């Protein structure tokens, strides 16, 4: 027998999903693992240095990675960094260079992110005045520092425009970019102020649909953003809770706590009981199941202590993860089915996203 | 209640000791350094986010700084997530998701402190 | 089994099975580079009651695997016995000596 | 309040004790814990990146690591180097830069030594061809490969002599390299056969003592090699085994597995019952106390699954090693004392040593 190396991921790509290890009790060594959602099968992993974020390509070819070096780790010059690896060998193509700013922090989705065309990468900044960074992916390069984006939080790209994307921002609305075909600011816009931050903060995790997002809050409200024009109009709350479900305290908990099948208008959310002050972040006792056209909940399921969540559209699923954890669930039906739990996907990961399909 | 180094040392060291009410990260008082100070070779952030934590044995609030120390590898021991009115990075001072030492000479975590600031 | 410490072939392995890792027992997983240097163990196949000859190469330049760590030690030596030796890097002369995983290849009859 | 650095570790030298941290689960970020053996309290700590090695220098005043990095750590160009750290501060002074050839492997003590001066740094390397490098302390040099050492391993200082040392080679004999003050080989000396590497191969752990140094064999057996005098004097085996013993298979396994305590000439021994082929590593079920003077055992005791150890000459003392927890004994009698477990000193560790006191 000869070992040889050079091999591709023995998957195909549609069975593949992105674990993010932050490996926090060692952040200098965390890491994306690659696996099968069908049976669990380990097929690979990327290394990603200190507190590494990831996405996939949106055409399914490149995984991109962030992540910080120093010369000696601990001392020595830092360099913030964009990478581009090929996503089925799993090996390091392009280094990106980032000013030294780019965010260091847990692995909410909306801190790395792209245009809906995949042609630029959109990350967060915190220097720690706050930026949004625009990479070429095409050139290689850092092109544009959206300083408009101050005192604003996190990404979230618009599925119906080419290189438009939202931002949390600190009055309680939204600041919508949109970029031009050189990456650069094109035009922006402001809207009314969607939520109360002083009485009604909510999770930046967006529940996205094509052309709107909902958000929830940490009273378990939930506010809507709708960009279906180049203008977004903002509403809410509207209640996740029934009058016995207050009596009980249920509110919103997690990281990415919530997701959207888009066929259905199904709402997914990670809800505990009696929440209070500085719940937010707790486990999911429940799943809740919300229809958004009528603004009430369809089902509730156990939610096996889950944090964070991803949805695929196009084979109806869910991916639940519990730090250590991930659990796939069939969303083909208002009613969430187990499927199987991958247990040991990693020691702590706060994200899990599937392989795009989509094109 | 408010001299941590007059304290038991168990209860500083524990997540639920009052002024840790907003930390994520490793106490540092469990890192060999203590509530006020960085384990030796690990530098001071001069950013923080800050908490409002509820003091019961004076029945007073207090604002707490949550500096970092920083330039040292993950200390490992006494971990707490706690998130009493800990927000979002749309207020960014009050966020706990992200590290305090992103701005230090050498941003590599090591531990996280709970300074007293004063009455809130 | 093959990601099994107990399997037959991996009778001197001090490290992460490969097989567990998005490889085989004679495959690096995707992105991981193969060792050109390796310890040697003298494995007793339990089905023909032959020993045979098993190159422990290591895959190279990626992170720690951290699945199926194994500490078999068969017929193991010190490093004054160098390459009947495992408590070693075999990575260590790749152009990146970061260790991944380790592998379990026949090389033939002992 | 003011959050301030700068300060140094708050117990005194004395108290101290080093855990070296594999973290083979994570092996770029391996560390030095620090901890005080007296009460189990976690000092502090030093980085050492991809398969840390950690001594003390002589004199106290110092930690030396030896590692490896990497321009973007899985990529770029490789940097192996010793690093000085103050030992008070646990800070960053200096970086020495080596071949890049270090032993990348666990952490056995003769790996990464000193001569018996301090003046020079000794470390094992291997490309995988095997050489002894040494570094000039003074001038945070390295200075050339101790090629003469090739298919050979490990370093043994001679305590007895300013800047010798040991090392085994492939013919089951010991070669014996005196450096001159430049730190290159001055003279050499090779050993007759001591042990057959094929029919009784040893541990390369010493028993070391001021002249002479004892090892133990995969099957239970005992080599010494007396260095008083400028040529070395191998002898051995005698058995650490009665028939009782021999009837239940005992043989020694661990990795750090002996120890020597040098007033008294007690030999420290991990061992286990039903030894066969690839039980060399288990861990301890006893710990034997061996008087090298009678070559009969005086003590027997549990091994709390210890797979390494480190004794110390200026307090009695034996610490004792399982991977994460570290137990502190007094071996100031035949039989040791257990005075206190450190839970969870390490993730894996093979390796602790303590800070020096005295030893002059």
């Amino acid at each position: 027998e000869v070992l040889t190396g050079g091999h591709s991921v023995s998957a195909p790509q549609e069975n593949r999903i992105y674990v993010m290890d932050s490996v926090f009790m060692h952040l200098t060594e965390s890491r994306v693992h690659v696996y099968d959602y069908t049976n669990g099968k380990f097929l690979g992993m990327v290394p990603t240095a200190f507190n590494g974020h990831v996405q996939v390509s949106n055409d399914g070819k490149k995984i991109y990675t962030m992540t910080t070096y120093h010369e000696r780790i601990t001392r020595g010059k830092r360099s913030d960094v964009v990478e581009v690896w090929d996503a089925d060998k799993l090996t390091f193509e392009k280094e990106i260079s980032l000013p030294p700013k780019r965010v260091q922090g847990l692995n909410y989705d909306g801190l790395f992110r792209q245009t809906t065309d995949g042609k630029f990468i959109v990350l967060q900044n915190a220097s720690p005045a706050t930026s949004i960074g625009i990479v070429d992916v095409a050139k290689g390069d850092y092109v544009e520092d959206v300083t408009a984006a101050a005192g604003c939080w996190s990404v979230i790209p618009q599925p119906n425009r080419p290189r438009s994307f939202m931002t949390i921002c600190g009055d309680g609305g939204l600041l919508t970019i949109n970029l031009g075909e050189d990456g650069k600011v094109a035009s922006q816009s402001r809207s009314k102020q969607m939520f109360s931050v002083k009485d009604d903060p909510i999770f930046i995790a967006p529940a996205l649909d094509k052309d709107k997002a909902h958000f929830v809050s940490y009273y378990g409200n939930v506010y809507s953003a709708d960009f279906s024009g180049d203008e977004v109009k903002v509403d809410g709350p509207w209640s996740l809770l029934n009058d016995e479900d207050k009596a009980k305290n249920w509110v919103p908990g997690g990281y990415n706590l919530v997701g959207l099948h888009r066929a259905s208008g199904r709402m997914y959310v990670f809800m505990h009981p009696d929440g209070k002050e500085g719940t937010h972040k707790f486990p999911a006792a429940e799943i809740w199941v919300m229809d958004t056209k009528t603004k009430q909940r369809v089902a509730r399921i156990p939610g096996r202590d889950a944090l964070s969540m991803t949805i695929d559209q196009q084979r109806n699923l869910m991916l639940t993860l519990d730090g250590g954890n991930v659990n796939v669930y069939d969303i083909s039906q208002p009613e969430p089915k187990l499927l199987r739990t991958i247990e040991g996907a990693a020691e702590a990961s706060l994200q899990v996203q599937f392989h795009p399909v989509g094109g | 209640s408010l001299n941590p180094d007059l304290a038991n040392e168990d209860e500083v060291n524990s997540c639920d000791y009052w002024r840790h009410c907003a930390v994520d990260g490793f106490l540092c008082s469990c890192c060999g350094g203590t509530t006020t100070t960085c384990p030796p070779g690990s530098t001071p952030s001069p950013i923080s986010w800050i908490g409002t934590c509820h003091n019961p044995h004076d029945g007073k609030d207090y604002l707490i700084s949550y500096h970092d120390c920083c330039g040292k590898t993950a200390c490992g021991r006494c971990q707490c997530n706690t998130q009493t009115r800990e927000r979002p990075g749309y207020e960014f001072f009050l966020h706990n998701d992200v590290n305090w030492c992103m701005a230090n000479e050498n941003s590599t975590f090591h531990c996280t402190t709970s300074v007293l600031v004063g009455l809130a």
